[PDB]
C-alpha cells in the first residue's frame, strides 16, 4: 500500500509532537522552528532525530540544516521517496 | 666484538641423522629435563623457616626510623630542617622553638612512615646523626594512622633500638 | 599575525557543523550505553548531560578552538562505544556524590572565606 | 543390584558435598559480587555469542573416526575365529582405510588450523 | 555449657582459615618484585600454607602491592567485590599506604585504602620479601582472634 501526501502530511506532524518542548499550539505547515515554534539549532537537531527513523531513511546534514519549517520537510522526504501524487 | 648465537646447521650423516631420529621418537631432552630435575630433587631447600630463624642482613640496612639521644640523654635534633629539605617524598614536617631551658629544640618531628621511601638521605643530611633508619624492617600495623609517626613514636623508637643503632653506626661511621 | 593556519573547519558554519554530527552521534549512541553499561540513569537523563554540555561549551567562538573540542568530543565517543570506560567514569559526569554547592553570597558567607 | 547399588552411592554422596558447600558457609550476596569476572574490568558483554572456533574440520572427521574405532573394537574376540586368513585380511583393512582417510585428510589441508 | 563447644568450633573454623589463606595474583609495581622473592625457595610462602591462586573468586587475601593509580581503580574495586566472603586486604608497600613517593601526584589515589577496606598495613619502599612475611603471619593471628561464632552465640 504506497503512502501519499497526505499520508506524510500527519506522520511528519505525528512524530513532531512527541516532542515535549514544541507547543501543541504553536504548530502549523509554515511555522519557523527558532522563530515561531522558538527552537535553537541544537532543538533543530532532534526533530530530525525523530523524523528518519520515523519514516525510515537516513537525512545528512548536507540537507538537514536547512529544513526547519514543517512542510520543508514534507516537500524535501516527497522527493527522497519519489512521493510526487 | 659479536659472538653469533643460533645457526647451526646439523649433519646429515647417517650416524647424525639417526641420532637426531631416535631424539624424536625416543624423548631424549624430555628426559634429560626429567634426570635435571630429579637430582635438583635430592638437593638441600634453600628455604629458612621464618622468625625461629631470620635473613641477612648488613649494618647499613634501612628500616624504622628514630630519634637518638647524646650519651648525657638529650636529643641529638637541634632542629636544623634539613632532612625535611632533603626529603624526596615530603614526609617530614618539623616546627622548632626556643625551649625553656634556651636550647634549640623541635616541637613536632612527624614522620609520615606512609610517604617516606628509606632513601636515607636524612640519616645522611642531619649533621648530628639525629634521625637515621634503624634495623628493625618489622613496625607493620593493622590500622593506617599507627604508621604516622610523631616526634613521641620517634623518640621512642630511639629508645627501644639504641643498642643497635649505636653498634650499628659504629660499624658504618668510616665508609662514610 | 591575524592569519592563522586552522585545523579542519574554515570557518564558524563548519565548524557549526562538526558539533552537529557530535550530537548527531552522542544522541543515537546514549540509548544502548543506558543498556550495555547497565546506567542507573533513564534514556531521558543522558540526552540532557549530553546536551548541557553542548551549550556549556557556547562561549567559544575561535574557529580553531571549536575544531579542537569536537575532536575530544569524538574522542571522547569513541573511548565510550568500545566500553573503554566504565560505570564509574560515565557516573562522573553525573556530579552524584559531591553535595549542591551554593550560589547566593550570603550562603558563601556563612560557610567559609571563599569567592 | 551391585552396579546401581554402587551409582546410587555415589551420586549421593557428591549430592551432600555440595549441599553442605552450597549452604553452610553464611552467604552474602550483593550484587557486583555475583558480576561476570573479566580479569579486573567489566565484561564487553556477551559470551554466548557464538564463539567461530577454527577446528570444525577436525571436529567431524572424529565423529568419523570413532565410528570405526567401534568396528575395529570387536578384534580380541574376533582373533578367537577359525578363519584368521580372512580376519587378518578385513581387520587389515580398516587401519588401511582409517589411514588412507586420514591421509586424503591430511594431504588436502584439513588437520591445519584455519587462519 | 553451649560456650565451649562454640569456641571448639570457632578454633576449628579460624585455623583452617588462617592455615590456608591464598593470596590472590595482585601484583602491581616494584612492590611486588621482591614478594616474588617471598614466593621464592629463600622464604617460600607457600610452606606457610598459603598457595597463590589467581582468579579473586578463589582468593581470600589480596596483596595490595604497588602504586594505586587513577585508571586501575575501578579494576581493583571490582576484583575485590569479586572476591567471596572472607576476604582480606593487605595493603602492602609505602605506595599503597597513602600514595608513597608519588603522594602528591595527579593519577594516583593517596592510599589503597580509599577505595578497599584496607587490612593490617605493612610498610616498607619496598618491604622486604620478609617484612611482610610477618604481615601475612600477623594477619594469620588477627584471624586466629576473631569472635565470629562467639558473637552470634551471644547475638
Ligand atoms: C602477577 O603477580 C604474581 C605474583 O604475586 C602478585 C606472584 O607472587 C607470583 C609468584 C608466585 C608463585 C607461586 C609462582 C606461580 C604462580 C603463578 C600464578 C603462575 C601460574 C601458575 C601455574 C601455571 C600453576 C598453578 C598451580 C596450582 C594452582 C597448583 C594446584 C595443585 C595443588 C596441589 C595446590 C592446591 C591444593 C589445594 C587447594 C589443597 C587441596 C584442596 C582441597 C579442597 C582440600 C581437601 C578437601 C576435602 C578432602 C573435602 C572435605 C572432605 C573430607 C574431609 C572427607 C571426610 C568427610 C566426608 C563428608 C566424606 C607470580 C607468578 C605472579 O604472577
Ligand atoms: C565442616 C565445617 C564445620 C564447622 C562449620 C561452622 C559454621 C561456619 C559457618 C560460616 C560462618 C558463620 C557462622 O559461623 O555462623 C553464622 C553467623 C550468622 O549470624 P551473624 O549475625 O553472626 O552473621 C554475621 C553478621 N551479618 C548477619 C550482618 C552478616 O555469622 C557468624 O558467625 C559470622 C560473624
Ligand atoms: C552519559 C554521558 C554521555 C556523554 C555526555 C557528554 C560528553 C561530552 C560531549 C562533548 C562536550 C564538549 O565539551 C563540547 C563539544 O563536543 S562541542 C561544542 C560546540 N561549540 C560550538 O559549536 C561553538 C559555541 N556554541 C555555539 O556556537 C552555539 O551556541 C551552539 C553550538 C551551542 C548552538 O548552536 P546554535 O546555532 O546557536
Ligand atoms: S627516609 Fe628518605 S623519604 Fe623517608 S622521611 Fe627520611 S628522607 Fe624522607
Ligand atoms: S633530624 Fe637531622 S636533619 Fe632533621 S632537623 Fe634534626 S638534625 Fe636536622
Ligand atoms: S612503595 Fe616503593 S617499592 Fe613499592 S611500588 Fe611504591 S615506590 Fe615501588
Amino acid at each position: 500500500p504506497p503512502l501519499t501526501l497526505e499520508a506524510i502530511k500527519d506522520r511528519v506532524l505525528y512524530v513532531l509532537k512527541l516532542y515535549d518542548k514544541i507547543d501543541p499550539e504553536k504548530l502549523s505547515v509554515n511555522s519557523h522552528f527558532m522563530k515561531d515554534l522558538g527552537l535553537d539549532s541544537l532543538d533543530q537537531v532532534e526533530i530530525i532525530m525523530a523524523m528518519e527513523d520515523e519514516f525510515g531513511f537516513e537525512i545528512p546534514d548536507i540537507d538537514a540544516e536547512k529544513l526547519m519549517c514543517p512542510q520543508e520537510i514534507v516537500d524535501y522526504i516527497a522527493d527522497k521517496k519519489d512521493v510526487y501524487e | 666484538t659479536y659472538k653469533f648465537v643460533n645457526m647451526r646447521e646439523p649433519s646429515m650423516d647417517m650416524k647424525s641423522v639417526t641420532d637426531r631420529a631416535a631424539q624424536t621418537l625416543l624423548w631424549t631432552e624430555l628426559v634429560r629435563g626429567l634426570g635435571m630435575t630429579l637430582s635438583y630433587l635430592f638437593r638441600e631447600p634453600a628455604t629458612i623457616n621464618y622468625p625461629f630463624e631470620k635473613g641477612p642482613l648488613s649494618p647499613r640496612f634501612r628500616g624504622e626510623h628514630a630519634l637518638r639521644r647524646y650519651p648525657s640523654g638529650e636529643e641529638r635534633c637541634i632542629a636544623c630542617k634539613l632532612c625535611e629539605a632533603v626529603c624526596p617524598a615530603q614526609a617530614i614536617t618539623i616546627e622548632a622553638e626556643p625551649r625553656a631551658d634556651g636550647s634549640r629544640r623541635t616541637t613536632r618531628y612527624d614522620i609520615d612512615m606512609t610517604k617516606c621511601i628509606y632513601c636515607g638521605f636524612c640519616q645522611e643530611a642531619c649533621p648530628v646523626d639525629a634521625i637515621v633508619e634503624g634495623p628493625n624492617f618489622e613496625f607493620s600495623t593493622e590500622t593506617h594512622e599507627e604508621l604516622l609517626y610523631n616526634k613521641e613514636k620517634l623518640l621512642n623508637n630511639g629508645d627501644k633500638w639504641e643498642a643497635e643503632i649505636a653498634a650499628n653506626i659504629q660499624a658504618d661511621y668510616l665508609y662514610r | 599575525g591575524t592569519s592563522v593556519k586552522p585545523i579542519f573547519s574554515r570557518d564558524m558554519n563548519e565548524a557549526k557543523r562538526r558539533v552537529r554530527e557530535l550530537y548527531r552521534a552522542w544522541y543515537r549512541e546514549v540509548p544502548n550505553t543506558v543498556h550495555l553499561f547497565q546506567l542507573d540513569i533513564s534514556v531521558k537523563q543522558g540526552r540532557d548531560k549530553v546536551r548541557e554540555m553542548f551549550m556549556k561549551n557556547a562561549h567559544v567562538t575561535d574557529p580553531r578552538v571549536v575544531d579542537l573540542l569536537v575532536i575530544k568530543g569524538k574522542m571522547e565517543l569513541e573511548e565510550t562505544i568500545n566500553v573503554w570506560k566504565q560505570r564509574t567514569h560515565i557516573m562522573r559526569f553525573f556530579h552524584e556524590t559531591e553535595a549542591p554547592r551554593p550560589t547566593d553570597f550570603l550562603s558563601k558567607f556563612y560557610v567559609g572565606h571563599d569567592p | 543390584m551391585n552396579i546401581m547399588l554402587t551409582l546410587l552411592t555415589n551420586v549421593t554422596l557428591a549430592s551432600l558435598l555440595v549441599l553442605i558447600a552450597f549452604w553452610l558457609p553464611q552467604l552474602n550476596a550483593y550484587s557486583e559480587k555475583t558480576s561476570p569476572y573479566e580479569c579486573g574490568f567489566d565484561p564487553m558483554g556477551s559470551a554466548r555469542l557464538p564463539f567461530s572456533m577454527k577446528f570444525f574440520l577436525v571436529a567431524i572427521t572424529f565423529l568419523l573416526f570413532d565410528l570405526e574405532i567401534a568396528l575395529l573394537l570387536p578384534l580380541p574376540w574376533a582373533s578367537q575365529t577359525n578363519n584368521l586368513k580372512t580376519m587378518l585380511t578385513m581387520a587389515l583393512f580398516l587401519l588401511i582405510l582409517l589411514a588412507a582417510s586420514l591421509a586424503y585428510e591430511w594431504t588436502q589441508k584439513g588437520l591445519e588450523w584455519a587462519e | 555449657r553451649g560456650e565451649y563447644v562454640v569456641a571448639k568450633l570457632d578454633d576449628l573454623v579460624n585455623w583452617a582459615r588462617r592455615s590456608s589463606l591464598w593470596p590472590m595474583t595482585f601484583g602491581l609495581a616494584c612492590c611486588a618484585v621482591e614478594m616474588m622473592h617471598m614466593a621464592a625457595p629463600r622464604y617460600d610462602m607457600d610452606r606457610f600454607g598459603v598457595v597463590f591462586r589467581a582468579s579473586p573468586r578463589q582468593s581470600d587475601v589480596m596483596i595490595v602491592a604497588g602504586t594505586l593509580t587513577n585508571k586501575m581503580a575501578p579494576a581493583l574495586r571490582k576484583v575485590y567485590d569479586q572476591m567471596p566472603e572472607p576476604r582480606y586486604v593487605v595493603s602492602m608497600g609505602s605506595c599503597a599506604n597513602g600514595g608513597g613517593y608519588y603522594h602528591y601526584s595527579y593519577s594516583v589515589v593517596r592510599g589503597c585504602d580509599r577505595i578497599v577496606p584496607v587490612d593490617i598495613y605493612v610498610p616498607g619502599c619496598p618491604p622486604t620479601a620478609e617484612a611482610l612475611l610477618y604481615g601475612i603471619l600477623q594477619l594469620q593471628r588477627k584471624i586466629k582472634r576473631e569472635k565470629r561464632l562467639r558473637i552470634w552465640y551471644r547475638r
